């Protein structure tokens, strides 16, 4: 058994982290006080769920998690929340004033004075690990802390843990649910500084989650609470192989092996189905073929783009519920004859498939209905580069006038880092293109 | 704990400031004695932003400054006069004679250190100081001259704290003396350098609104001030009440100020005060020039950034729809090089006597019309060096006026740069 | 359309379906962090110098 | 009020469409790079499809189908027909074609040899060469496709002259296929000589303009006249002898690529107008020549067609305050 340490940075990372650990406890039968009746090895054990939970002599199962934010309001909701007993003070790190949506403030100004503390609290968890795999890092692109401090943290984790893998869960900025205008700057700045240090990153566009909540859950104005419960489900589907018995994606290294042939192109597209409103008294349970076909409808992707006009490098299918290989292969064969699924000529045209019989767990009183089978597809398609093109274009419009740039220079950043990061993104967009492409 | 320190200087500054504390004290359930008597804990969730907690009493974190005692004596006997900490009344006796030099160099210099001592004591008792806000006029001597002196001293001692101002711009329509363009021109350059936000409250606009819209044949300064206190309440709503936004002054400024010197905002309010307004009416009104308090036509310029907070119970799917319709109506009046530069926020608590309201904060290049107006009045007198003796008699030099004039013209040309870009 | 590497357990199973064959050091980090702090210190000193020149003028008036 | 932008100033068709929209009073044009639009009249090359459908609350529509180039490039069309089972190499209405890079060189010669006692005339194009000898065609190229030249074209009388049929087809956001009732024949003014001289072999409007204008105004015969000619000369109608095949070919091509280009459940919507070029042989069999993704219209038909675009493609999505034949599928 090898442990994984989750790190939650900024408001988005912390609130999403809180929603995931709630779901984790429900899936593993862990109660808010941290007790796990089904666990018979009191105070220890090397079960699959111990990759995310440590155990105390009193029987409490403690998340291997560290929450970091530069202001306390959000992490205070964890200290006083339903699962307060689950964590202990040394896991929750708060500053006094935040980065004010300013990457430079999160990376340089305020980051320098707290980076040593965070690494120490991470070392305390790493010291309890017999064999640490690496880190799962949750953060937003748009926040000054989520963007600025995360990139600094990722740099130092590559130094203090050169062998450990690092996976990201990143929230891509959507103006529908944002009152900021500088997030294109912060996104490009943090992607540039973090690219070399991340082995596999799962981008989630709030635009996509927002519309899925509106269209499939009948929520007229989705809140962060609505978005996060849906995001937590998808994160759970991605990390379930690390927390349950299985043979697919059982360690962070397999994520790169199975999803990232080229290191810089490490942003797999996630697609999830089915998302069913709990208000629907009864819903016709969807078949394996129907949920698998739904993995190729752009409306169900975590990032809105068109994989038909790109090329695949890898594709993983993660099923939860009543699913058997027979029905999976039957669905794939049918979907090949109806969908445009083109792989690169230097990869096999196949699907790695994992099935966990336990069906998706849902938060009591939430917006999601219980389903007998669900699937999350992880596909590394070049079509996700449409998200970089959108972001880089917004960057270009503002930076051509140096709009807001003085805020970053005022915190010690140099104007050259802007163009330095933008040029890295321009190379990233070309890498994707090389791989994917009056009368 | 994200504290804000409030300063009010001079006659105008203290009279709008007093009304501001009356309004929000009522919104937070604080009575003229400083005792809480509300029916919702939301009133107290962010009470510490503007109030210190004493016998379960809440005391405004407010400093009252003037060079004559008259206006502050009137505040101390006013409705909410007793809630202010007596030690925070800092006043001289000589007055400023509507003279920027008296406020900035002579009379004000003798009093400024005393004001900073109170500012320091209030800042010391702050767990985490967000920054400062100042209320003042630019056309007098104390608020304009000593107010900008205080801002310069505060930045020297607190260089990493936000400084925002609510600044009343003079107008011949509503004027006390002819030297107001001199005092305003001298003050604007100070604000260009040492404030992060300046809400430009034009007395011409406040008068036109009272006369043409509110049907008040003879507006008083009190009538103009009801518009200012109401606008100030809305502008500070996201700092004082729980809701969508929990941004501090710095984050709010970051998303509104793309260039350090172009931080002069056009505020607006709706409804202008039994039929509760529909959401389309709130939205259309807050973008109408007739609801804007800078006396600038937004159709003569372009918006760099816009922020609008809606207060009360309402459908926000309906607000999003109307904000789209008004943007389409004014599509050529928003810069195209700041994506998503129109943002909206909500608060469930409405102000007193309204089921719902909206407050507009526009960073428009049309504000240059206001500076050009002041600059033209300035030059009309300065060509002939008229009334300059009031200033040279306090040690000022002609060159300082020439430099303020040029600084004003540079500010106006910088706005015209981004209005064509 | 072959199935390979089928692994079964009590919790589930996994397999593959093939349809067709085909860093900076700590020192350098502290350097850049300290280089930014000194650009902040220099810019702040220019502000205080600018304000000090303003104090001189106030005394001269 | 609806908004739209223009990014192809060289388009005669959508220059009239923009004028018609402005003339309704309910449409307001914006600047080329303004992203808050309802309708994009996009450019021909490198259209930024990845930036569409990401503006909050705005329904966005574009006048081009992403991926339709596979049908509108001569080399891509050959590959699309031969590799798609819906069409297949056994396709009966597309001339025998091969892609050659300066590929299908070995297989092109194999069929070329099997012909050698069939007529063995071919045409290569991407710039056009017609020759009986293969070596002249292969060596001439030194991306192109070699296509069997149709040696027995239907020749109009009087004139003994060649022609091709242009059909305009509008595909809306619901993937309804609309065939403009009015087509046009681009005729050759010179007589067809089966015996290098490409005045009577190439029927392009520019090649004829550069006997022109003798038989009909501008070498443009419209369906009414061409129909009457078929009734008088050959005792048949345009509907029975040609249009049935044209409609079948249009539907086959577009339904084949529907899953690849459809915007049914996309975050943005697409429509596009296509120009299908057909050829008729002396036995009244219709052959597909090419499909044009950015075609112009006949001067007489600009007004009627452009109005149809607004009614069916634009106002269908953005309503205000038939000339098409619907090919059902
Ligand atoms: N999905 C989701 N997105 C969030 C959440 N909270 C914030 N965001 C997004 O994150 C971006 C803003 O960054 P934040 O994470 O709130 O800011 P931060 O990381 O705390 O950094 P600073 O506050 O500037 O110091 C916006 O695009 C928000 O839409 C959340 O709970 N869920
Ligand atoms: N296989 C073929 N058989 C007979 N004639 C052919 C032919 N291929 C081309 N032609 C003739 O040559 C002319 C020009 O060829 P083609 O249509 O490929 O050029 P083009 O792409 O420029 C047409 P447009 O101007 O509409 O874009 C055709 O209109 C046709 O008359
Ligand atoms: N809105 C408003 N403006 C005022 C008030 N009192 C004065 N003014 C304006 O402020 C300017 C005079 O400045 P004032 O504050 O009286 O001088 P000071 O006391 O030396 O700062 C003129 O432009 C007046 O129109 C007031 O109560 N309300
Ligand atoms: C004491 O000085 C201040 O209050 N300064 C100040 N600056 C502000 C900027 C914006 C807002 C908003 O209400 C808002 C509305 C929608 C989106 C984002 C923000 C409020 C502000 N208050
Ligand atoms: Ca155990
Ligand atoms: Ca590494
Ligand atoms: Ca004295
Ligand atoms: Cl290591
Ligand atoms: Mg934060
Ligand atoms: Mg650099
Ligand atoms: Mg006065
Ligand atoms: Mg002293
Ligand atoms: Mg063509």
């Amino acid at each position: 058994m090898r442990e994984c340490i989750s790190i939650h940075v900024g408001q988005a990372g912390v609130q999403i982290g809180n929603a995931c650990w709630e779901l984790y406890c429900l899936e593993h039968g862990i109660q808010p006080d941290g007790q796990m009746p089904s666990d018979k090895t009191i105070g220890g054990g090397d079960d699959s769920f111990n990759t995310f939970f440590s155990e105390t002599g009193a029987g409490k199962h403690v998340p291997r998690a560290v929450f970091v934010d530069l202001e306390p309001t959000v992490i205070d909701e964890v200290r006083t929340g339903t699962y307060r007993q689950l964590f202990h003070p040394e896991q929750l790190i708060t500053g006094k004033e935040d980065a004010a949506n300013n990457y430079a403030r999160g990376h340089y100004t305020i980051g320098k004075e707290i980076i040593d503390l965070v690494l120490d609290r991470i070392r305390k968890l790493a010291d309890q690990c017999t064999g640490l795999q690496g880190f799962l890092v949750f953060h937003s692109f748009g926040g000054g802390t989520g963007s600025g401090f995360t990139s600094l943290l990722m740099e130092r984790l590559s130094v203090d843990y050169g062998k450990k893998s690092k996976l990201e869960f990143s929230i891509y900025p959507a103006p529908q649910v944002s009152t900021a205008v500088v997030e294109p700057y912060n996104s490009i700045l943090t992607t540039h500084t973090t690219l070399e240090h991340s082995d596999c990153a799962f981008m989630v566009d709030n635009e996509a989650i927002y519309d899925i909540c509106r269209r499939n859950l009948d929520i007229e104005r989705p809140t962060y609470t609505n978005l996060n419960r849906l995001i937590s489900q998808i994160v759970s589907s991605i990390t379930a192989s690390l927390r349950f018995d299985g043979a697919l994606n059982v360690d962070l290294t397999e994520f790169q092996t199975n999803l990232v042939p080229y290191p810089r192109i490490h942003f797999p597209l996630a697609t999830y189905a089915p998302v069913i409103s709990a208000e629907k008294a009864y819903h016709e349970q969807l078949s394996v073929a129907e949920i698998t076909n739904a993995c190729f409808e752009p409306a169900n992707q975590m990032v809105k783009c068109d994989p038909r006009h790109g090329k695949y490098m890898a594709c993983c299918l993660l099923y939860r519920g009543d699913v058997v290989p027979k029905d999976v292969n039957a669905a794939i064969a049918t979907i090949k004859t109806k969908r445009s699924i083109q792989f690169v000529d230097w990869c096999p045209t196949g699907f790695k498939v994992g099935i966990n019989y336990q069906p998706p767990t849902v938060v009591p009183g939430g917006d999601l209905a219980k389903v007998q089978r669900a699937v999350c597809m992880l596909s590394n398609t070049t079509a996700i580069a449409e998200a970089w093109a959108r972001l880089d274009h917004k960057f270009d419009l503002m930076y051509a006038k140096r709009a807001f740039v003085h805020w970053y220079v005022g915190e010690g950043m140099e104007e050259g880092e802007f163009s330095e990061a933008r040029e890295d993104m321009a190379a990233l967009e070309k890498d994707y293109e090389e791989v994917g492409v009056e009368e | 704990m994200r504290e804000i320190v409030h300063i009010q200087a001079g006659q105008c500054g203290n009279q709008i400031g007093a009304k501001f504390w009356e309004v929000i004290s009522d919104e937070h359930g604080i009575d003229p004695t400083g005792s809480y008597h509300g029916d919702s804990d939301l009133q107290l969730e962010r009470i510490n932003v503007y109030y210190n907690e004493a016998g379960n009493k809440y005391v405004p974190r407010a400093i009252l400054v003037d060079l004559e005692p008259g206006t502050m004596d009137s505040v101390r006997s006013g409705p909410f006069g007793q809630i202010f900490r007596p030690d925070n009344f800092v006043f001289g006796q000589s007055g400023a004679g509507n003279n920027w030099a008296k406020g900035h160099y002579t009379e004000g210099a003798e009093l400024v250190d005393s004001v900073l001592d109170v500012v320091r004591k209030e800042s010391e008792s702050c767990d985490c100081l967000q920054g400062f806000q100042l209320t003042h006029s630019l056309g007098g001597g104390t608020g304009s001259g000593m107010g900008t002196l205080l801002i310069s001293k505060i930045r020297e001692e607190y260089p990493d704290r936000i400084m925002n101002t609510f600044s009343v711009m003079p107008s011949p329509k509503v004027s006390d003396t002819v030297v107001e363009p001199y005092n305003a021109t001298l003050s604007v350059h100070q604000l260009v350098e040492n404030t992060d936000e300046t809400y430009c409250i034009d007395n011409e606009a406040l008068y036109d609104i009272c006369f043409r819209t509110l049907k008040l044949t003879t507006p008083t300064y009190g009538d103009l001030n009801h518009l200012v206190s109401a606008t100030m309440s809305g502008v500070t709503t996201c700092l004082r009440f729980p809701g969508q936004l929990n941004a501090d002054l710095r984050k709010l400024a970051v998303n509104m100020v793309p260039f350090p010197r172009l931080h002069f905002f056009m505020p607006g309010f709706a409804p202008l005060t039994y039929r509760a307004l529909t959401v389309p009416e709130l939205t259309q009104q807050m973008f109408d020039s007739k609801n804007m308090m800078a006396a600038c036509d937004p159709r003569h310029g372009r918006y760099l950034t816009v922020a609008a907070i809606f207060r009360g119970r309402m459908s926000m799917k309906e607000v999003d729809e109307q904000m789209l319709n008004v943007q389409n109506k004014n599509s050529s009046y928003f810069v195209e090089w700041i994506p998503n530069n129109v943002k909206t926020a909500v608060c469930d608590i409405p102000p007193r006597g309204l089921k719902m309201s909206a407050t507009f904060i526009g960073n428009s290049t049309a504000i240059q019309e206001l500076f050009k107006r002041i600059s033209e009045q300035f030059t009309a007198m300065f060509r002939r060096k008229a009334f300059l003796h009031w200033y040279t008699g306090e040690g000022m030099d002609e060159m300082e006026f020439t430099e303020a004039e040029s600084n004003m013209n540079d500010l106006v040309s910088e706005y015209q740069q981004y209005q064509d870009a | 359309m072959e199935v390979i590497e089928l692994n079964k357990c009590t919790s589930g199973q996994s397999f593959e379906v093939i349809l067709k064959p085909p860093d900076p050091s700590l020192e350098e980090i502290q350097k850049k962090l300290e280089a930014a702090e000194e650009r902040r210190k220099y810019q702040e000193a220019e502000l205080l110098k600018h304000l000090a020149e303003k104090r001189e003028h106030e005394r001269e008036v | 009020m609806y908004t739209f932008v223009v990014r192809d100033e060289n388009s005669s068709v959508y220059a009239e469409v923009s004028r018609l929209l402005l003339a309704t009073g309910q449409w307001k044009r914006l600047r080329k790079d303004n992203p808050r639009f309802n309708l994009m009249l996009g450019e021909r090359n490198r259209l930024p499809f990845g930036r569409l459908g990401h503006e909050p609350g705005l329904v966005q529509l574009v006048n081009y189908y992403r991926g339709a180039d596979k049908l509108c490039r001569k080399a891509s069309l050959v590959k699309l027909i031969k590799t798609s089972p819906e069409l297949s190499e056994s396709c009966t209405w597309f001339p025998e074609s091969y892609v050659i890079y300066p590929d299908e060189r070995e297989v092109f010669l194999a069929a070329y040899n099997r012909r050698r006692r069939e007529g063995n005339v071919w045409i290569a194009k991407s710039g056009i060469l017609i020759s009986s000898e293969a070596s002249e065609l292969l060596d001439f190229i030194d991306v192109h496709v070699i296509q069997k030249y149709l040696e027995k074209p239907l020749l109009l009388e009087p004139g003994h002259r060649k022609f091709d049929i242009r059909s305009w087809v509008l595909v809306d956001h619901l993937y309804n296929i609309y065939l403009y009732r009015e087509g046009v024949l681009r005729t050759s003014s010179e007589p067809y000589n089966s015996a290098q001289d490409k005045t009577c072999h190439l029927t392009n409007h520019c090649i004829q303009k550069e006997n022109y204008g003798r038989y009909e105004e501008g070498n443009e015969m419209f369906f009414e006249e061409f129909n009457q000619y078929l009734m008088d000369a050959l005792n048949t109608t345009l509907e029975n002898s040609i249009l049935l095949q044209i409609k079948h070919i249009i539907r086959s091509c577009l339904m084949c690529i529907e899953p690849a280009i459809s915007t049914k459940h996309l975050h943005y919507q697409s429509f596009q107008l296509f120009g299908f070029d057909f050829m008729v042989d002396e036995e009244l069999k219709v052959w597909l020549i090419e499909v044009n993704g950015a075609p112009a219209c006949a001067q007489k038909l600009y007004a009627e067609l452009c109005q149809g675009i607004v009614d069916v493609a634009i106002s269908s999505v953005f309503p205000l305050a038939s000339i098409f034949i619907k090919l059902h599928h």
